[PDB]
């Protein structure tokens, strides 16, 4: 069948929240006023 | 805010990098006058107007229908700013069932 | 109904004695286990199908693909059984907690 | 969806929540009135709107605010039939507690026995749930100003201020902003009257409509007592607002 | 009890505000008294069970042997770590002996001197005491050999351990081994088997629900490996998490390993040439502060 | 992607090469996203279908649609067949 | 169909409800009583498990009803709770009235009657419980019954109810003997259980046991639910661990 | 068709009303219990969907008797009656037969027995909730039990129930030890629960209580040393804050 079974996290560690917030910076340069790190704390169940 | 802002300047949305936002679903009990509001929005911009019906010219076939669809898109691009009002978009929807 | 078709053939869940032979032939195409432990792993987990037996070997030789080695070993075979068990677990787990 | 069991409150959904019990939360906007109660610092004020659509009705029998017992008020949202039955039950309960246990029944004990009674109505199939939100108001013998909202499911939870009705959400946000900026959980006004004035001010703001002395009914809990104000006492408060 | 415990304390003070000769003299007196106690003089030196006196003696052994720092006194003590296990042979001497051995490596020490002692003590465990005492110290040892830049000796010990813990399936002790297996293999430039045993670490642990310190070390190791594979978004993300774990934990030797990680963070964004993120990281929030 | 890039690698081992790939997780995990990426870098044919598009327009229309789709994959083979939703299509049992 | 009440019958004179209630008992864990002419052993398998489930301090499918008759439990535990309490009261009620303990045959009959009543009368569920009864009374000696959820009983020399009923029964009758021994009987339950169960560990945490003997002391009758550490000890001896 | 009586069984067995009740439970709040060898800690989180609503008014941790508290997950209204019926049966069956509160093991059976009745009748629905009941008695020690709307009870060392159960359960499996202090058990508890929510996690909205060793403080009378104070103690917000700061 049916050989490879791929799991996704969806609660997400801080490590994985950070990466998807990091997509913003790749996409476009952002303000020193911005802090991404603020957003990683407040999350608890938030997927991409 | 949805339509008028990015049309004058796509330029600010491009600075932020977040996509200029499009697609508005208008809803509400009949006689609201939301087709009248379609006109009032585009009246400010002086944007061209494409009101399409999709019954009496459109059936279940996608033969005839693709010719019709391809034309509308092309006219607005030339005549830009234009707003394409897709009316009877619910006659060509369907669900899983 | 039952004249049609009134002979029947059952194809059962394999026994360990059956399973050892299924590992043996899939390895003959591939690269043999080193120290020839291909019979030894059969006892450690019995499959529940013939295609589960197949599922060990493909997973085992996948590890050899990651590292890009030309052999397989006992350790590769052992990790590989555990992938196959994940599946039996995913299907039934609530029958041990909040049952009757 | 449907099939069984929007026909039964004794038969669960595949969701796990009873669909007919949820309909009692859609049967509470039926008379299109809104309530506000806020806490003072020795009084409770509760105000709900009055609709008198025709001059035939007498605005003195049109009310939703009730005297339940000496110290206890209640304002009801949702239909008149379940309003009377709830009010009666409450009147009977308040009265009973006293001969059994002695003193005046606290807002909390009344709310809790009515909540438990609502839950029973949903337990059995031969009784349906009530169709009202009950908002009880009292000033307590030992806990002082208290608002307990008991919903027709049998859920009961207290409040600093609460609002109910179909325009509720607007009063609710209005109240969040207010109690948050002051940094307190009370109104710091020290007479019952300037707390009635503030309440008037806030319902006018939230809904966005000027009301009249024939469109308000106001019940006021002070400690040891409860009263419902007549239209002409209600005007004094209004003319106080109208030129400060 | 009173006199060895008070004495132990009296010794420590004379180092730090008085001449070191008087400190050394109280340590010598203490060895003699404690030894009599260890080897019993009433059946526990106080009659019946151990009570407070005997358990006071084993506990103060870790401040006798190594307060201390690199001095010749510290060298002299290290072979005699091995002897007490025979002298006691209690079920909690096992625990103290792990604490003692690890302690000599943490303060400045020559690596060579310490090996011998560890091989001798592994023999006292696996002769007739407890396996439990045997396992720990073979893990510790392979690490010590890894730091001395002998990688052959480190693997040889890992293999014993690997097979005894294919017999056992609960042991978290096998996460530490696996983890360690990968560090040996990094330096041999076997970045296949660094992966092979990095994966094995996750499978034998249950997420990162394992002690928060081990998770720091495990995240750090993913961090190196992906940086070499030329993924610097994945390398940066692991290294930040591990920094966080070190930084928020109360350092004791973790101040060392947090610095290693802080460098790498920056290192990654240098490679891409995002100058922005180099200086997002460097302020004085902890880069020029702790 | 790797069977495409190095087929020889599979043969060498003599390993039966991988087959179906369930991707799964709760929603908003990014599954549709991942497989959008697969389609550009494969440099090969692509067939994406939906479960809203696998319906019965007539009695017995449902199965006709499957056979066309897997013949088509073979015609343009190698190709990767993607079904976005098989959560409505696959269900363990019924009382119907 | 003729599911819809329990006080109906069907065109074939079956009742779907009696059949459905019967299949309920093959959803819950194996339970085995083997009678030997030197004791009856009751052994049962648990149907729940996990490292944080406590099951090493507790029994929940071995109940002493009274002091000379006990039951093994198979079926729903909720259904089981009420009827165990009723059964214990009637067994013990006899005790009071007649000042001697209830005979085995009467107590099973009583409880079967109660079972049957839920099908016969009202708008209620039948009770989905199959109890294996093991007793001693001096009229017939050692007695083994089990009661159906239909609500009737038949005597037995070995029986198995609960999950995998068919498989267990075949296993038991291959190696059983009429002469037997109580010690050979224990070993037989342990033999059958290895095969029948879907857990290949089959360790103490899954296993209940009680042996009822009159060879325990002499002139006296002893019901002994074993404790968890004895259940472990006997697993080495039969060699499953 | 077998779904919607309580009287109809499936062909495969089991009753649907019990199955659907279990669905209900799992929608409720995340609550968890850890058995220790000198305590039991029982913990839940709370909400009201409006900040205007006060949070002491609600009680989702209730002492059932002075030595035995309980929590729930599931429908709110059903809890409040069932706790009233339980206190009331506790007196009838056992506080007139012992003249004081019943052991933990006993009372689990009595509450489980009200469930059994709310399934037995038809036209009366089960209760919507699953309880954890933890208490302490003088012969079986400290203890923990789950009482399901089925009318079945299960003994537990540790368990969790509600929305965050499946994730909480695997975290508990790993992190539990056979011998823990009361104090360590509290830290495993706050932490477990912080899986379920973050950024709105504070001691104010987290109710966490224990059945530990006697407290002479809440006894309320003094001079009679041959009776024990409440084994149950509810912890306050500020005290939970000391433990949350200390993490
Ligand atoms: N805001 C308004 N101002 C004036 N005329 C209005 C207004 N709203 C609704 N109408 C009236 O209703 C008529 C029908 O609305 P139309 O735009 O055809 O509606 P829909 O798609 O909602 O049926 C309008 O043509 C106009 O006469
Ligand atoms: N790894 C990621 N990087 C960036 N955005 C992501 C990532 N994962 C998911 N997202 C976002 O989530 C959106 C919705 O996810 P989608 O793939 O449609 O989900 P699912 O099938 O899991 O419900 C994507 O369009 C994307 O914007
Ligand atoms: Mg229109
Ligand atoms: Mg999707």
């Amino acid at each position: 069948r049916l050989d490879r079974k791929i799991e996704f996290p969806s609660l997400r560690d801080r490590r994985e929240r950070r990466l998807i917030f990091g997509t913003i910076a790749s996409k476009m340069s952002l303000a020193p006023e911005a802090d991404l790190d603020s957003l990683i704390i407040r999350n608890d169940s938030l997927s991409g | 805010e949805v339509i008028e802002l990015p049309l004058k300047n796509p330029e600010i949305f491009q600075r932020v990098g977040i996509k200029p936002p499009k697609g508005v679903l208008l809803y509400g009990p009949p006689g609201t006058g939301k087709t009248l509001l379609a006109k009032a929005v585009a009246a400010t911009i002086g944007a061209n107007f494409i009101f399409s019906p999709a019954s009496g010219i459109v059936d279940k076939y996608i033969g005839e229908s693709a010719r019709i669809i391809r034309e509308m898109f092309a006219y607005a691009k030339e005549h830009e700013p234009c707003i394409i009002f897709m009316d009877e978009v619910d006659a060509i929807g369907g669900r899983r069932f | 109904r039952p004249g049609r078709i009134d002979r029947k053939i059952e194809f059962p869940p394999p026994s360990v004695a059956a399973r050892a032979e299924i590992l043996r032939i899939h390895s003959r195409k591939m690269n043999l286990t080193r120290g020839i432990n291909l019979r030894k792993v059969a006892e450690k987990m019995n499959g529940c199908s013939g295609a589960d037996v197949k599922g060990v070997c493909t997973e085992a030789g996948m590890y050899a693909l990651r590292e890009r080695r030309i052999h397989v070993t006992q350790e590769d075979f052992e990790l590989a059984v555990g992938k196959v068990m994940n599946k039996n677990q995913e299907t039934a787990i609530s029958v041990a907690k909040l049952f009757k | 969806s449907a099939a069984g069991y929007d026909r039964h409150i004794t038969i669960f959904s595949p969701e796990g929540r009873l669909y007919q019990v949820e309909y009692a939360f859609k049967a509470t906007n039926q008379t299109n009135i809104n309530s506000l109660a806020v806490r003072g610092k020795d009084c409770t004020v509760v105000i709900s709107q009055k609709k008198v659509p025709d001059k035939l009705l007498d605005p003195t029998t049109v009310s939703y605010i009730f005297c339940i017992s000496r110290t206890i008020g209640m304002v009801v949202n949702g239909p008149i039939p379940d309003a009377r039955n709830a009010a009666l039950r409450a009147k009977a309960e308040a009265a009973e507690f006293r001969y059994k246990y002695g003193y005046d029944m606290p807002c909390d004990v009344l709310a809790k026995r009515m909540a438990n009674l609502s839950q029973i109505y949903t337990q059995r199939a031969y009784m349906r749930p009530l169709g009202v939100i009950l908002t009880f108001v009292s000033v307590d013998e030992e806990l002082g100003p208290s608002i307990y909202k008991t919903d027709p499911a049998g859920y009961y939870v207290g409040y600093k201020a609460t609002a109910t009705g179909p325009k509720q959400q607007e009063i609710t946000t209005n109240l969040e902003n207010h109690f948050k900026k002051s940094k307190i959980d009370h109104i710091n006004e020290e007479s019952w009257e300037k707390v009635v004035e503030f309440a008037i001010t806030h319902m006018i703001d939230a809904l966005g409509t000027e009301f009249s002395k024939n469109d308000l009914e106001v019940g006021v809990a002070t400690k040891d007592k409860f009263f419902t104000l007549s239209a002409e006492n209600i005007e004094e408060r209004l003319v106080a607002i109208a030129e400060q | 009890m009173s006199l060895p415990g008070s004495k132990l304390e009296e010794a420590r003070r004379l180092v730090n505000e008085k001449q070191y000769n008087e400190a050394e003299q109280v340590y010598l007196s203490l060895l003699d008294k404690d030894s009599s106690q260890s080897s019993a003089a009433a059946g526990a030196s106080v009659d019946d069970k151990r009570r407070n006196e005997q358990e006071t003696s084993i506990l103060e052994l870790g401040q006798l042997y190594v307060t201390m720092g690199a001095k010749d006194k510290l060298r002299e003590f290290i072979p005699h770590s091995t002897e007490y296990m025979m002298q006691f042979a209690k079920s909690k001497t096992v625990k103290v002996l792990k604490t003692l051995i690890e302690k000599f490596e943490q303060v400045p020490d020559s690596l060579d001197d310490q090996i011998f002692v560890c091989e001798k003590s592994i023999e006292f465990a696996k002769r007739e005491k407890r396996v439990f005492l045997k396992h720990s110290l073979s893990i510790k040892l392979a690490t010590l050999h890894y730091q001395k830049k002998q990688y052959k000796d480190s693997l040889a010990l890992i293999n014993d351990l690997l097979r005894e813990f294919k017999k056992l399936d609960d042991k978290p002790s096998l996460v530490d081994v696996h983890l360690l297996e990968s560090k040996v293999y990094h330096k041999l430039r076997n970045l296949a088997k660094s992966k092979a045993s990095l994966t094995a670490a996750r499978t034998a642990a249950n997420s990162i629900y394992c002690p928060t310190q081990t998770v720091a070390e495990l995240d750090l190791m993913s961090g190196i490996l992906h940086c070499e594979d030329k993924d610097y978004k994945t390398a940066f993300s692991y290294f930040f998490e591990s920094f966080e774990s070190y930084h928020n934990l109360t350092t004791h030797n973790s101040y060392e390993k947090a610095c290693q990680v802080l460098k790498y963070m920056l290192l990654s964004k240098i490679m891409l040439n995002l100058i922005d993120d180099v200086k997002n990281i460097l302020n004085a929030k902890y880069t020029k502060e702790t | 992607e790797l069977p495409l890039v190095q087929a020889d690698l599979y043969e060498q081992i003599g390993i039966d090469p991988p087959r179906g790939v369930l991707l799964y997780g709760p929603p908003g995990t990014g599954k549709t996203m991942l497989v959008k990426a697969v389609a550009n870098s494969t440099k090969a044919a692509f067939i994406r279908v939906n479960g809203s598009e696998f319906v019965h327009k007539y009695l017995g229309e449902g199965p006709r649609m499957v056979r066309d789709v897997f013949r088509l994959a073979r015609e343009n083979a190698p190709s990767i067949i993607f079904i976005d939703e098989v959560d409505s299509i696959a269900t363990k049992r019924f009382d119907a | 169909r003729y599911d819809s009440r329990t006080t109906i019958f069907s065109p074939e004179g079956r009742l779907y409800q009696v059949e459905y209630a019967l299949e309920s008992i093959s959803h819950a864990g194996t339970a085995i009583g083997i009678m030997a002419s030197d004791g009856i052993v009751l052994a049962a398998e648990r149907k729940v498990t996990s490292t944080l489930l406590e099951q090493d301090t507790s029994t929940e499918k071995l109940y002493k009803l009274n002091d000379k008759i006990a039951v093994a439990v198979a079926g729903l535990t909720a259904d089981a709770e009420i009827l165990i309490n009723t059964a214990r009261i009637h067994a013990q009620n006899y005790l009071k009235t007649y000042n001697e303990d209830i005979p085995v045959e009467i107590l099973v009959r009583r409880l079967s009657d109660i079972k049957q009543g839920y099908t016969q009368h009202g708008g209620l569920r039948p009770f989905g419980v199959s109890f294996i009864y093991a007793g001693y009374d001096d009229r017939y000696g050692y007695q083994l019954y089990t009661s159906n959820p239909s609500g009737n009983y038949t005597g037995w020399k070995a029986i198995s109810v609960g999950a995998n009923t068919s498989a267990a029964q075949t296993l038991l009758q291959m190696d059983y003997k009429d002469d037997m021994k109580v010690d050979d009987a224990i070993e037989l339950a342990l033999k059958t259980l290895s095969k029948t169960t879907d857990s290949s560990a089959l360790t103490y945490d899954r296993l209940e046991f009680a042996t009822i003997r009159k060879g325990a002391n002499d002139g006296e009758v002893y019901q002994k639910i074993f404790k968890p550490q004895e259940i472990k000890d006997i697993l080495v001896k039969t060699g499953i661990t | 068709r077998y779904s919607f009586s309580l009287t109809t069984f499936s062909p495969s067995g089991k009753l649907g009303q019990i199955d659907y009740a279990l669905t209900a439970v799992k929608q409720g709040v995340t609550s968890l219990g850890i058995k220790a060898t000198n305590g039991v800690v029982i913990a839940t989180e709370k909400k009201s969907s409006s900040p205007l609503a006060m949070s002491e008014t609600l009680s989702k941790v209730s002492l059932l008797t002075p030595d035995i508290g309980a929590v729930y997950s599931g429908m709110g209204p059903d809890y409040r009656v069932l706790v009233d019926k339980s206190r009331k049966v506790a007196h009838t069956s056992y506080k007139r037969i012992y003249g004081e509160y019943p052991p933990t093991k006993l009372l689990v059976s009595e509450v489980a027995k009200i469930m059994q009745e709310a399934t037995q009748s038809g036209g009366v629905r089960p209760f919507g909730v699953s309880l954890l009941i933890a208490g302490h008695d003088e012969f079986n020690g400290f203890s923990l039990y789950q009482v399901d709307p089925s009318g079945s009870y299960f003994p537990w060392k540790a368990t969790a129930i509600g929305k965050g159960s499946v994730a909480a359960k695997t975290f508990l499996e790993k992190r539990w030890n056979d011998e823990l202090e009361l104090e360590d058990a509290i830290h495993i508890a706050l932490l477990t629960l912080k899986e379920s929510v973050e950024g709105e996690f504070n001691g104010d909205t987290i109710e966490l209580a224990i059945i530990g060793d006697e407290n002479p403080d809440l006894l309320g009378y003094t001079g009679i040393p041959t009776d024990k104070g409440p084994r149950f103690r509810k912890l306050t917000s500020q005290e939970i804050n000391d433990r949350l700061e200390a993490l």
